[PDB]
This record gives C-alpha cells, structure tokens and sequence, in this order.
C-alpha cells in the first residue's frame, strides 16, 4: 500500500482524462514520465464533494518507489491520506489520549502498510513508525518575496512577534513538533497557532500575494520552487537540518531491503540522476 | 570579529593572543571550560603588566590583547594608534572590595552611591578619561 | 551499562593528546583512552597501557549519549587497520573488532556504505556528509573525471587507498580507479602539502574534512564546486553488532538530542572555519 500527500516537488498529481489514462507526456530526453493512478477525494475534503476520484501522479518519490519495486519485485496500491495533513499524537476533542493522524494515524490503523514521501524523521515518530536510513539530505529555512533581509531564526523580529510580520507552517506538521520542542519558541509557537496554514499551495501564493510575510518550510521545497517560480528568495540558513527518509511499519522485514537498495542506489548515484530528471 | 571569530573560537598557532596572568579574565577562562583550549595559549603568552602588551601590539608582537574595557577605550582614546574591537561581553563592575568583618562596608557602599546620584564620579571622568 | 568503543585519529572529530605530566592526567573534556594491545601487544603490566586524553567531537557527543542512557564505556585506539575493509575477505579495524566482537560499538569518521551495513548494523547517521573534490585556486561528467587519461597532459590527482570512496571509485570507475592507484597518498594533509606546491591536481575525499581544512585553511582554497557538490549523499552513524539490542535506544536518544538543536552548537563549535565563505 502507498500512501502520500501532493508535493510538487516530489508529488505531481494531475487529473485523468475522460478515458481514465495518464497522458503520454515525455521528458525532455524524450523518454515518457512514469506515472501511476493514485485515488483519493478530489480536493480538500471540507471544500470537496468526498469523491475518490483516482487522478494521474507521478514524481520524484514515484520514480524512487518504482525502481525500489522492480528492486524488490513487489506489486503495490497508491493512495494519497485522506486529511491531507502530516499528524501527531493529539488530544483530540473529547477524548483523553493523544492519538495520530494522517498517514501515520492510517499506517497504525493498516489502511496503508508503509509510507512513501518527502516525510522528516524526528524522535516522536520514531517510537511508531520505523524510519529506515535517509534517502535526501535537507533543511529548514524561511522564504519571502522579491529591505530587512531576514535574521533566520535570530531576528527578535521573530522572537518578539508583530502584527506588522505575519508568518506561520503547517498543522500536524514536522515543523510544528519542532516550534512546540524548543519552549524557549514558544510564542513563536503561539504566533503558529494563528495563521498556520494546511497545504504549500496556498501559502506560497499567499506569500506570493503577501498576505503573509515568510513561510518555514524545506529547503528543497522552497530552493525548488525558487528555481522554477522565481520572484521569491529564501533567506537564512538551514538552521534545521535532517532528511527525508523512506518509513515504513515497525519490525516489518522489508526495512532491511529497502535500506541497503537505498545505499546501493547512493552508490551509483541513481537518486542523483532522478533529482537531474526532477530539478535542473 | 569580536569574541566569535574562529580565529579565536578555534586556537591557531599563527595568531598570537594574551592577557595578563593571575588575573580575572585567568578565571573567566579556567571556569569556562569549553575555552580551556584558547587557555591553553593563555600558558604560553601571558603577560605580567599592561603597558609591555601595549608595546608589543604596538610593535605587533601580540596580534590581539584581551582586557578590560574602561582601561582599554581610555587608551583607544588617547593614542588612537590602536583600535579597539568586541562589546563588553563581560557586564561587570569596579568596587570598593574588602574584608567582610569589618563596619565600613555598608557606609561605603553609602557614600559611593550618594556620590553617583551627585556624579562624583561623572565629574572625574571628566577630568581623567573624558575630553581625549 | 559498559561497553567498547574504539577509533583512532580523525583530527576535527579525533584528538589525541599525552596527558599533562604537571597534573598526570589531563584537563576535562577528554576521555581516558589507551593503544590497541592485543595478548601479544599487552607490552607487560608495568605499563598496562599507556594512559592518552582522547578528545573531539565525537568524544563529546558519545559523552551526552552515555550521560543520557547511562552506560560506562572503555576506550581504546585501533592500530590494525584504520578503519576496516574486507582484506582477502576478512575485515579489518572497527569493522573487524567489531563484526568478530573485540568491541561493541565504534564511532568516528565511520561511512555508512552497503557493504558495511549487511556486516555490520548501523544507526541513524547523526551528521552528513560524501563525496567530495578540492582543488588549488568540475564534476564527476567532466572529460577531467571521465576519461582523466586520454587527453591534455594526464591530470595528477588521487586519493588515500583502502577507503569507502576508494571501494566506490573501485565499483563504478574501475578505469579512473586504476588511474588513481597511481595516486595514493599517505594521508590527508600529505596530499595538501602535495597539492600546496602542486604535486596532485585536486583531492578526492570526505566532503567535512575537506570543509575542515578548507575552512582553517591559511590560502584558502576550495573544493571543485561551491557547496562541494557533494556526491553520495552518506553520513556518519553509530555502528552496533549484529541484532544488538542498543540499537533502539541509542537511535532514540540520538535523534533526540539531534532534534534539541546542541549538535548545531557542537559542529559550530568543532568544525566551523575562518574562510568557509
Ligand atoms: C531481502 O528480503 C528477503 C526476503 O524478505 C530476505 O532475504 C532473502 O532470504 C532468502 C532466504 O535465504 C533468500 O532466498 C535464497 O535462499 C533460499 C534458502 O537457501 C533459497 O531457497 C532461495 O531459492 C534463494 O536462493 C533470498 O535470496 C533473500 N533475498 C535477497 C534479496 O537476498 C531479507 O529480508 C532481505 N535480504 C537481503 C539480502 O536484502
Ligand atoms: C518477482 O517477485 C517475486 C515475489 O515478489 C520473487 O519471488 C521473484 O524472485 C521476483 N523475480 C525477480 C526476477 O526479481
């Protein structure tokens, strides 16, 4: 089972034609891109109509995904999560324990059996979920627009919030269990909880449309979109820096498998190849 | 760059940077213990006085002298010959220091604290450091 | 609670150091550490082993992981091999201590490769780093990589042998690998004096010594590409015997800590340098 969210950078989800095909579009070596029919509500569930509309995906976590299949030689199902967010152990309202969601939350409960996406690794997860070694290197920065070029993380600016500087993340995301660690951020953190928004779309073009003033997300996410968007710029460096590791359900066999192909993989450079195919 | 430059954050042979030994700075870097290393070529430059220190980064046989600020800017001040770099990372204070028995303690502290709301001292900066 | 740890001498993230005479042993933040004696190297119990201050980066990061999970440890220095490598089949260094169990974990300049990892079970690699070239002052496409002996007058560069970048060269560039046996080096700043006059063109090696060198470097020069480039994206990680039961919970406490934000401090604080930028 495959589970995932759309990330442009790494998840292109498109929507099939009438005949319920993919498109034969090809790269620009000429070769056609490797796509699959991932299904899953069409658009956001509160603004959707809940239909599981199975729509055309490909990418860069997909490539990876097929080379590691053909490795293993295992077939497989692409679904993307259902709430479109990351998770965490939450206290949820009545209720007394604090359980997951997103795609871990439909791992635990089995709807999915491993994941598949550009998801950070931290010690919370790791209790649940069992990362296997990195498969990218990256880190966590701040983008804006086109002047009070940025302190990263050392601008009071950011540590004294004000209304004039409007800046959020993700909920239920890696950067939220990261704001809500550092108490000494926390009221960075309490400035999270009023803008903080639910996908990438809508706060790049927000920043684009400077209804907010800096976004915290990825380094690759934002040098990627930079490099094909252009007229935002991030600043500050990478002041967090992981990777991006392929998980999967604990005591499973296959983590063994699937860690040695991804070394073998960063041996002859193949994922290198795929981020030449995916970012130029 | 001030105190966090790697030229001083990590050691090196070809710069040369002191203080004056059996000082209090000599505490400030035995206590923290993360620059024992820059200790370390504390034990081999060490100076006993200031103005020998003045003279050899005058004659630029020290390439940096670590030290107290008022002394130091008073000297900025008045050569002008040597530049000053580094905020005071160290707040501290000049006081009156003595025996813990002994009664003046509290009229001293009195008298010195009268003397700054009537700045005393502020006139004597006038007359020795101020107005170079 | 105790465990072996070995390594030897890594400069940015291993020191070793004589212990003060004055004091006999040393100043803090240094960890007792002694000479691989085996029964025959053993050298009497007048001197069981020769007391060394051992201290870096990897010293201090070992010393928040046993403070966190509360474990003893004894160290020791590696002397048969530096590492370890499949010698006609059989491992040497901390792969060898490790894998035929003279010691139970090993930290250092430890490169997670396949290889390593089927022999020996690893943890999550706690710093970054790869492939990397540094020259004097373009590519593993360029003609300068890819065909190195065909054209132009033949391009002097090399390596240290017996490495995992050497076993990586080995298996996808068995041509540039036998051009590059001609270029081994003795050691890392045996190549930089080398390369300081010109001996050697540039230097294939880890992408943090070379930003460590580069970084104290007095002329500073600077790797092949700026931000390294670096290929094979790779790490160092904790390296556990197989199925070892510590795995769990130092692969918690590591990414813990990692998350705190300290390690930033400890890498600013080891291997930051003048020049970088
Ligand atoms: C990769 O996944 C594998 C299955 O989950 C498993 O390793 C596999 O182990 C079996 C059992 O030995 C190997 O099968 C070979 O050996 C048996 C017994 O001798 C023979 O009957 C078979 O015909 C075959 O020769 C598999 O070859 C082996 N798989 C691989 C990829 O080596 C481990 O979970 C993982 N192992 C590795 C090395 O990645
Ligand atoms: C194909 O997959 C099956 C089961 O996953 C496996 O037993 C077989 O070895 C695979 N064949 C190849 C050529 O990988």
């Amino acid at each position: 089972k495959i589970v995932t969210i759309h990330q442009e950078p790494f998840v292109y989800v498109k929507p099939t034609m009438s005949d319920g095909t993919c498109k034969e579009e090809f790269t620009v070596n000429g070769d056609p891109v490797k796509k699959v029919i991932c299904t899953g509500p069409n658009d956001t569930s509160p603004g959707s109509p809940r239909h599981t509309v199975p729509q055309c995906c490909y990418g860069f976590c997909i490539d990876l995904l097929i080379k590691l299949a053909r490795t293993m030689n295992f077939t497989y199902e692409v679904h993307l999560v259902a709430d479109g967010k990351f998770g965490t152990q939450e206290r949820v309202n009545n209720s007394n324990k604090k359980e997951w969601n997103g795609m871990m939350g439909e791992l635990l409960s089995g709807q999915a059996d491993m994941i598949v996406a550009p998801l950070t690794i931290n010690n919370e997860r790791a209790q649940y979920i069992e990362f296997s070694k990195p498969f990218k290197y990256q880190g966590l920065t701040i983008l804006v627009k086109k002047e009070e070029r940025i302190t990263g993380i050392n601008d009071p600016r950011l540590r004294n919030p004000s209304d004039k500087f409007i800046y959020a993340t993700v909920k239920q995301s890696s950067v939220d269990i990261y704001f809500r660690r550092q108490v000494e951020l926390s009221t960075m953190y309490r400035h999270m909880e009023k803008h903080n928004y639910e996908s990438a779309a809508e706060a790049i073009q927000a920043v684009r449309d400077n209804k907010l003033h800096a976004f915290i997300w990825d380094s690759a996410v934002l040098e990627f979109e930079a490099s094909q968007k252009c007229d935002l710029v991030t600043t500050g460096e990478l002041f967090f820096r992981s990777g991006f590791g392929i998980g999967m359900r604990k005591d499973s066999p296959w983590k063994q498998n699937v860690s040695l192909s991804i070394l073998k993989s960063h041996e002859n450079g193949f994922m290198e190849d795929l981020d030449k195919t995916w970012v130029r | 760059t001030g105190i966090n430059d790697p030229r001083l954050r990590n050691p090196s042979d070809k710069f040369i940077y002191a203080t004056v030994k059996q000082s209090s700075v000599d505490i400030y870097f035995r206590r923290q213990v993360e620059l024992s290393t820059m200790y370390r070529h504390m034990e081999k430059h060490n100076y006993e006085s200031a103005a020998e220190a003045i003279q050899a980064v005058r004659d630029n046989k020290l390439h940096a002298f670590i030290w107290d600020s008022a002394v130091l800017e008073f000297e900025a001040s008045q050569k002008c010959d040597l530049v000053t770099t580094g905020e005071l990372f160290f707040r501290s204070g000049f006081g009156i220091g003595m025996r813990k028995d002994s009664p003046w303690k509290q009229n001293v502290s009195l008298s010195i604290l009268k003397s700054h709301e009537n700045g005393f001292m502020e006139d004597l900066d006038k007359t020795w450091v101020r107005y170079q | 609670r105790h465990l072996t740890v070995a390594t030897l001498e890594e400069r940015p993230f291993v020191i070793v150091e004589s212990p003060d005479p004055g004091t006999g042993g040393c100043v803090p933040n240094t960890v007792p550490c002694r000479r691989q004696s085996n029964h025959t190297f053993s050298s009497g119990d007048l001197t069981p082993y020769t007391k060394l201050c051992c201290k870096g980066f990897c010293i201090d990061i070992l010393k928040k992981l046993a403070k966190v999970v509360k474990f003893s440890y004894d160290l020791y220095l590696v002397t048969n091999g530096k590492h370890g490598k499949r010698v006609r089949g059989v491992w040497n260094g901390m792969i060898g201590e490790v894998y035929y169990k003279r010691a139970d974990m090993a930290i250092g300049s430890l490169t997670i490769n396949e290889e390593r990892s089927e022999i020996i079970d690893f943890s999550v690699p706690f710093v970054e780093t790869g492939i990397s070239v540094m020259v004097s002052r373009s590519g593993l496409s360029d003609k300068k990589f890819q065909r190195p002996q065909d054209q132009y007058p033949p391009f002097r560069f090399g390596t240290v042998p017996n490495g995992s970048t050497e076993r990586n060269i080995r298996s996808n560039y068995r041509d540039m690998h036998t051009h590059m046996v001609k270029f081994n080096q003795r050691s890392v700043e045996d190549a930089l004096t080398s390369l300081k006059m010109g001996k050697l063109d540039a230097f294939i090696y880890d992408a943090a010594v070379l930003n460590y060198m580069a970084g104290k470097d007095e002329g500073c020069k600077l790797v092949t590409i700026g931000s390294g480039k670096v290929f094979a994206t790779t790490g160092y990680g904790i390296a556990m015997q197989k199925d070892s039961h510590w795995k769990r919970a130092i692969d918690l406490a590591l990414l813990q800590l990692l998350g705190d934000g300290e390690t930033q401090k400890l890498e600013t604080v080891w291997l930051s340098g003048i020049c970088q930028n």
